[PDB]
């Protein structure tokens, strides 16, 4: 009943703003889970001063 | 020459002749994948000029 | 020229995978495109998967 | 950054149960709900029977006399009997049973970490006034769907003709559902509350899962957290 973490990530930067990270041994469907669940806080609830 | 259905067969190792009898035909019942021998038959070539 | 026969009789159990043909009652086909995780299934409000 | 805790946990079945996550802050009944079906639906630990050696059977493909059910039809039963185990891993039950009559799930050898949630579980009937079945059921723990068909390559002489082999439906969740409702404590903006609908067959404890549901999630955030 052992679980797979990930490895390997490598940040490449686009620019100084954004950029698009990778994460390679994500079991089946975890894509998703946590994909979706850090999209959701991300867009959401923030610090933020505006 | 005839050919025979003996299980004696050149160049197999003890784990490809387990799955036959002493006959040379698998048993029933057991499980077997891409490449198991089922019968084992050797036919006569002679003098193969090497 | 025969002089003995052996016929060996193999049940493979093959399930569903794509590629298979499917169809209904009313005349449409369709081909198995992915196998989807029950997770990733839109579900009704009572959490039944489809 | 409220937090939230669990609240009451009402069981109502042996088989399923409404849990309920009560401090909640906006959108966050949905964020978990969502991420918490999908552990939960998928990676849980679970006991399904893998490896069944029975009396005279050569192959799965058979018919034992004095038993209405075709061999294939009896290893399908037992995909489907509920156990649990405590310390081992691995344990091979003994199953003996004989005269006319239902065999069910109650007539197997106790153990002391084998509980059985549905002794009424019906394995397959007995026809013939002496007829009967000897069968090493061998029940192994694991996580997700492993297809008998996957299992055969290790092999390494597993030559026992007489074991067969059966998929593992290893899982104790069948349906799972999540509803978010406004959940007003009497001082507060709006907090929201969830209620988590599932469904089982009595192999594992509500709590029990969703923590080790949970568990895994931030687990799997370690690396997350930086890079």
């Amino acid at each position: 009943t052992e679980f797979l973490k990930p490895r390997l990530v490598d940040i490449e930067q686009v620019s100084s703003t954004h950029a698009k990270v990778t994460l390679e041994p994500l079991e089946r469907g975890f894509g998703h889970t946590l994909g979706n669940a850090l999209r959701r806080i991300l867009l959401s609830s923030m610090p933020g001063c505006a | 020459g005839p050919e025979e259905i003996t299980a004696d067969i050149p160049n197999v190792g003890e784990a490809a002749l387990s799955k036959l009898d002493e006959s040379g035909i698998v048993y029933i019942g057991a499980e077997v994948t891409g490449g198991d021998i089922l019968v084992g038959k050797v036919t006569p070539k002679g003098e193969t000029q090497l | 020229g025969v002089l003995k026969i052996v016929k060996v009789y193999l049940a493979v159990k093959r399930r569903i995978q794509p590629g298979d043909k499917m169809a209904g009652r009313h005349g449409n086909k369709g081909v198995i495109s992915k196998i989807n995780p029950i997770e990733d299934m839109p579900y009704d409000e009572n959490g039944t998967p489809v | 950054f409220l937090k939230p805790r669990l609240v009451d946990i009402e069981q109502v079945s042996s088989t399923h149960a409404k849990v309920t996550l009560e401090p909640l802050e906006r959108g966050f009944g949905h964020t978990l709900g969502n991420a918490l079906r999908r552990i939960l639906l998928s990676s849980m630990p679970g006991c399904a029977v893998t490896e069944v050696e029975i009396d005279g059977v050569l192959h799965e493909y058979s018919t034992k006399e004095g038993v209405q059910e075709d061999i294939l039809e009896i290893l399908l039963n037992l995909k489907g009997l509920a156990v649990r185990v405590q310390g081992k891993d691995e344990v091979i039950l003994t199953l003996n049973k004989s005269g006319i009559g239902p065999v069910t799930a109650a007539d197997i050898t106790h153990d002391g970490d084998v509980e059985i949630v549905k002794p009424q579980h019906v394995i397959c009937h007995l026809t013939d006034e002496n007829a009967s079945i000897s069968m090493r059921i061998k029940v192994q723990r694991g996580r997700g769907y492993v297809p008998a068909s996957t299992r055969i390559h290790s092999e390494e002489d597993e030559r026992p003709i007489g074991r067969l082999l059966v998929d593992a439906c290893y899982s104790p969740v069948e349906r799972i559902a999540y509803n978010v409702e406004a959940a007003r404590v009497e001082q507060r903006t709006d907090l929201d509350k969830l209620v988590i609908e599932m469904e089982t067959n009595g192999t594992i404890d509500p709590e029990e899962a969703i923590r080790r549901a949970a568990t895994i999630l931030a687990e799997q955030l370690e690396a997350f957290v930086d890079l």
